[PDB]
């Protein structure tokens, strides 16, 4: 067959809610593992000053301690059935996943009611796991994108909610108590702000007799009706540079405001940010690759990686591109970066959109593949999207996009924009923000 | 519906499985056993150039032809490498799989190895032994090999410093001459139907059908390394000699790799029914991480506990995950331990088959190795038949069988080989 | 020129006939202004009397 | 009669007096410096041999005498299967910019 | 069973390397060699305007 | 470093003595790859301070009369006391380091425990070692008489360097088989190396060439001897090691009262020990602990 009707083969998500609101998904296929994970629209997002490493600290802790199996007891149940866990904690999203046999469904889904709900909070674990959290955020400094992205949302979001850390500061660590955590619990994790995703394996009739049977009466209503309130955040465009000249490489990231996920030209975002593409050193395709950016840097020696991102949250995205480059040619990857990205603006060519668009509905299948990534999927898209969108309207989403619509979009999103820059390394050769600006908008058109 | 995958072998010699799936995403591997055991000592790092030169120029296609048609389709090309095996893999779109085939199969096929085009790449060697490098695990797994064979599975993964320059693309040539032939070679398919790769594995693979030069037979070694080398963070691991893959002491080897802690089950967790991380943790209170790592070959394997520490605290790690392997090899243990030991090997390995390129490297490596594709129902029957008493005698084994050890850190208080 | 040919090259010079059109016309513009034409500043209304 | 007006068209270019074959006297340009990267190693070290002697004769304004001139016979196209490469790959190559 | 993912879990990256190709005075002679072998322990000598020796 | 280990012999010497011992011997000589850019000014302070002490070290003199010797003694170095430590006795580990560097001779080196400077047994190394032979006399000839090139040119056709290798301490010396070959014929060279010394282990010696050993033991003493560089090392060794000067004459005593049976016995003690090994270069056919 062809790819329009293998992707229509692709099976359905039915989407159902509960009676107290909660979302519950699945994706029946033909293995045997099975993925059932909770999604919580709560995040870095959602806080204020106060409470801000709770979403981090909720996550690291509803593993530890619980009000029916307490101790290690899930623990001993999770390899009794011999499962496999993760939780994620995003600016808008948190998780807890369980990757099992198909067989432990009823396991899997009642010790997810009892971490969801049923966790108990115990002041020697909260020291214990403090003093954790502070030695991981102090190896936190060596993962240094991740502390380019953090500088990246601070100097992006100035003023707003999010502008802090999911970690959150090392003088907010020191004092969250229980009885903030469990304000935190039971404020940001209500039931409709929750979905129940579970990809192949399962059937979904079985999954919400298990989600009435457990997941059923989380909570619904308010404490004194003090509703949370998403706010349309502030970007600032604006220049953070960590100088550390005894630092090796310096990491560099150049965002712009992009539409996030509610707005429906992510698809022709991305679609532009998959034509610039991404380079580390280890591809071994060399001075051939089809990035031109990519190609001029492996060319003349610019930089040893660059990504680009187009991170959404709901109507604020930073889209942009990070690289880790040497201390002399940061000058010469900007000036490369910005050359490339508005000769996308200027230029684009049918050639090109149709790499990137090949390059997208590939990307898009390859994360969407495994079990795990697809209820990755689910869940974003269920908390993000409100339905969940499927791969064939993906599919039309990408073939309406040509080279025309990408270059007023891109002259939307891109042209004459004040970005957000951050660096950490020997920023020294990075361009001021004028020099920014004016290696912006093209001295030709 | 998905049907099963039918394992077929050509009359050329060559493996090959193919199934439709009527997938978004149609991928093609082609299966090599030209690994770094059949490297010799002579020609050393033509594994790791061969590997780094899936991109490079080729009879039918120049390179910039390679890479500019792989990202015109969008598909990745990309291949993992064990010591034993390689493992060339494009996926992409389903339309456009003919171009991605005949790409791949004129990559892996006849490679035309111009002189220049590795005089590039060995400053790409370089830069991937660095990278790999960086990581601490991969350059004691290297070195732990190392002396824990003698001649055949002992040739690093890497290619080591004193071969990077002196890599020739006639040595290059004379190896995947050598090595790359149709009777040791697996090629299989998801989302690709079986009659459409028959024809193009009989149009482009009729080249090199003999049955390949062969690889030496590893010989166990023994001893020690150990290095220094500037973190606090000591990594030594303990491996002794295990089956081969395919063999009933395997199979107890798994499940007792995954009675004492494959690795992390729980993230940020405790693992609270591994015995080696509760009879380290009942006396050291430092970070720590000790698993137990099993990797069986064609001809010999490697069971062992790797131990991550810190430098002061290393000796007790070691001594009390030593003494706990003493005590599943005395026979303290519990069958409800066994039997979430087996749940969680037959958990791992629908882990490893729920990905479609780790299924397509599963029958990659069964269509390679054994030639035959097992129903991973049977392979539960299999971990399910496995019982305690061939747990205690492969426990037994790996306690009075000659170990290896490789370490790597302050060396201060890291235990020796004899002290054990 | 050979090399310079193609389908692409025809798209990126459609893409690039506006802006360098009406850079043309900027040209054309600025050199009537600078040089005080009595033939096209004599059309143009707001100049219409005698300057 | 091609080829004896061939060799006296290689007489007459004066090369052949000089001390240098056909593939010496090219301009180098970007696809015959990728050429000059793509010679091995003791081709390339003999071209700059006869490079650096062409420059010692025509400083001395004086050639060799005729018993070591380069013959047409002689002549060796050690260049051509590497150019001829280099010129089709950057054809494929301004054919994929045109498509 | 028969793979490289199926026997370790974690241990998978460590020993599968993979490569993603596209984004997503030699003493010749016997007579010569007399006197390059170790007859005494090893002596480092490190001068202000002396060379190094090394006394074997 | 890298001028210094451009001589290929000392990065082989650097991994036996890395192999050999399991602590405060086995630390190289010449420093590692990463302490280079850690060494602190408080550690050099701290070595200095603890082992840099007037009762654990000597000052001797070639020239110079001992009157300004003592005034300066008494000057300037007569103000530390506190000894430090004092190691951790060289436990003895045995192994292999078998790395590989592109050369075309392979350069082994296979080494026993010994005894230690002061003991009754290493006089008797010493003269084992020279009958084994470790010096090139005659220069540029063949080196006939010495046991090991004896032996290995007795089946070798191809180039080769073999001698053997003492390195006495004040703990526990080292002796073994030095071997630089070429690569295609490194089990020959080796293993007719070993066969010679376990032919010397039962006995199959001659007492003349004991006394051509002894002879060329005495003439390396004062080659030692002859030099005033070599006589300063010589004192301040024997200075180090005992506290009272010892005459070369009862040096030439004391290797003339080696025993013909001692040295079988330095040999069998060397055979039954636990072996340890150094080598590099291409290692396709270079032998193992379980081929010697």
């Amino acid at each position: 067959a062809t790819f329009a009707q293998a992707l229509q083969s692709v099976p359905e998500t039915q989407v159902s809610i509960l009676d107290n609101g909660l979302r519950v998904a699945s994706e029946q296929s033909s293995h045997a593992t099975c993925t059932v994970g909770v999604w919580i629209d709560a995040g870095s997002r959602y806080e204020t000053e106060k409470n801000n490493g709770a979403g981090y600290f909720l996550e690291h802790l509803a593993f530890k301690g619980t009000k029916n199996r307490p101790g290690n007891a899930l623990e001993k149940e999770v390899e009794s059935i011999g499962a496999h866990l993760n939780a994620y904690s995003t600016r808008e999203h948190t998780a807890y996943l369980i990757k099992a046999l198909s067989k432990d469904l009823p396991k899997v889904v009642e010790l997810l009611a009892d971490i969801v709900q049923n966790s108990s909070l115990e002041d020697s674990q909260i020291e214990k796991e403090r003093d954790v959290i502070l030695r991981e955020m102090q190896e936190n400094d060596a993962s240094m994108q991740n502390v380019v992205f953090d500088y990246l949302h601070a100097t992006a979001f100035q003023g707003t909610p999010l502008a802090q850390a999911v970690e959150g500061p090392s003088e907010n660590v020191r004092r969250l108590s229980r009885t903030d955590l469990t304000d935190y619990l039971n404020r940001h994790y209500k039931a409709p702000r929750m979905v129940l995703a579970a990809a192949g394996g399962v059937e979904h009739q079985q999954l919400l007799d298990l989600a009435q049977k457990h997941l059923s009466s989380v909570s619904r209503v308010y404490e004194e009706d003090a509703v949370p309130g998403l706010t349309p955040c502030r970007f600032t465009g604006s220049e953070i540079r960590h100088r550390d000249d005894a630092l090796p490489l310096a990491h560099v990231a150049i965002a712009v405001e992009g539409p996030g996920w509610a707005n429906p030209d992510n698809v022709t975002l991305q679609v532009a940010n998959a034509i610039i593409g991404h380079y580390d050193c280890t591809y071994g395709g060399g001075v051939h690759l089809s990035s031109p950016l990519a190609s001029v840097a492996v060319a003349n020696k610019l930089c040893q990686s660059f990504q680009t991102f187009n991170i959404s949250y709901s109507d604020t995205g930073l889209l942009g591109a990070h690289f880790v480059c040497d201390a002399m040619s940061i000058d010469d990857m900007v000036f490369f970066l910005q050359g490339q990205w508005m000769r996308l603006c200027t230029s684009a060519t049918e050639s090109e959109v149709t790499r990137g668009k090949n390059i997208l509905r590939n990307a898009l299948v390859s994360h969407l593949d495994g079990t795990t990534p697809v209820c990755e999927d689910i869940g974003r898209s269920l908390l993000t999207y409100g339905r969940r969108i499927p791969l064939a309207e993906w599919e039309s989403r990408i073939q309406e996009v040509d080279a025309q619509m990408l270059r007023d979009i891109c002259s939307k999103y891109f042209y004459d924009q004040c970005p957000a820059v951050a660096g950490y390394g020997p920023i020294e050769q990075l361009p001021d923000y004028n020099r920014i600006r004016s290696g912006m908008f093209w001295l030709r058109f | 519906q998905p049907q099963d995958l039918e394992f077929t072998k050509l009359p050329n010699g060559l493996v090959i499985a193919s199934l439709e799936n009527y997938a978004p995403l149609s991928r093609i591997g082609l299966f090599v056993k030209a690994g770094s055991r059949y490297e010799d000592s002579n020609n050393l790092g033509t594994s790791h150039l061969l590997r780094l030169a899936s991109s490079l120029t080729t009879k039918g296609a120049s390179s910039f032809k390679i890479t500019r048609g792989i990202e015109a389709v969008g598909g990745k090309l990309s291949v993992t490498a064990t010591r034993e095996n390689m493992a060339y893999t494009v996926e992409g779109i389903r339309s456009d799989i003919e171009i991605l085939m005949e790409f791949l199969l004129n990559v892996t096929t006849a490679p035309e190895f111009r002189r220049w085009e590795v005089a590039a790449l060995r400053s790409q060697l370089k830069i991937d032994k660095a990278v790999a490098f960086q990581n601490s695990q991969t350059r004691i797994i290297e070195n732990l090999h190392d002396v824990a064979y003698k001649n055949a599975l002992a040739n690093p993964l890497y290619c080591p410093d004193y071969r990077m320059g002196k890599i020739t693309s006639e040595e290059l040539h004379y190896f995947v001459q050598n090595h790359f032939t149709s009777a040791r070679m697996a090629l299989v398919g998801l989302g690709v139907s079986h009659s459409v790769l028959k024809q193009v594995a009989e149009q482009f693979l009729n080249m090199r059908g003999g049955l390949g030069l062969a690889g030496a037979k590893a010989k166990y070694r023994g001893g020690e390394i150990r290095e220094q080398n500037g973190d606090n963070l000591v990594h030594a691991a303990i491996v002794a000699e295990s089956a081969a893959i395919g063999n009933a002491e395997a199979n107890a080897f798994s499940v007792l790799q995954h009675l004492l802690g494959a690795g992390p089950h729980i993230k940020r967790g405790n693992n609270t029914t591994s015995l080696l991380s509760q009879s380290v943790a009942k006396g050291s209170h430092q970070p720590f991480d000790v698993s137990a790592f099993n990797a069986s070959y064609s001809d010999s394997g490697l069971f062992g506990i790797y131990t991550i520490s810190q430098a002061a605290a290393a000796g007790e790690v070691i001594n009390a995950a030593y003494n706990q392997v003493k005590a599943v090899a005395q026979g303290n243990l519990s069958s409800a331990d066994v039997q979430a030991a087996k749940n969680k090997l037959k958990a791992g390995y629908l882990m490893s088959v729920e990905t479609s390129e780790g299924f397509l490297s599963e029958i990659g490596s069964q269509a390679l190795a054994a030639g035959s594709y097992m129903p991973p129902s049977t392979v539960l029957q299999q971990i399910d038949s496995v019982a305690d008493a061939d747990v205690v005698k492969a426990a037994k084994k790996f306690v009075s069988g000659k170990k290896s050890m490789a370490a790597s850190g302050n060396l201060g208080h890291t235990p020796f080989l004899d002290e054990l | 020129l050979s090399r310079f040919l193609g389908p692409r090259y025809r798209e990126l010079a459609r893409n690039w006939i506006p802006t360098a059109g009406m850079w043309g016309t900027v040209g054309a513009v600025g050199l009537v202004w600078a040089t005080d034409w009595r033939l096209i500043l004599d059309w143009v209304p707001y100049i219409n009397g005698k300057f | 009669w091609l080829d004896g007006f061939r060799k006296w068209y290689y007489n007459a270019a004066g090369f052949n007096k000089l001390g240098l074959m056909r593939d010496d006297t090219l301009h180098e340009t970007e696809d015959v410096k990728e050429a000059i990267r793509r010679l091995p190693e003791d081709l390339y070290n003999d071209r700059m041999f006869r490079i650096k002697r062409a420059l010692d004769l025509t400083m001395r304004h004086q050639i060799l005498p005729k018993d070591q001139w380069t013959k047409y016979e002689e002549d060796k196209f050690y260049l051509e299967p590497y150019l001829k490469e280099v010129i089709r790959e950057r054809k494929e190559r301004e054919e994929w910019a045109k498509k | 069973m028969l793979s490289v993912a199926a026997r370790s879990g974690p241990f998978a990256p460590v020993l599968s390397a993979t490569s993603r190709g596209v984004a997503g005075r030699p003493f010749l002679c016997r007579e010569s060699l007399s006197g390059q072998a170790a007859a005494r322990p090893l002596v480092a000598t490190v001068g202000l305007n002396v060379p190094a020796s090394v006394r074997f």
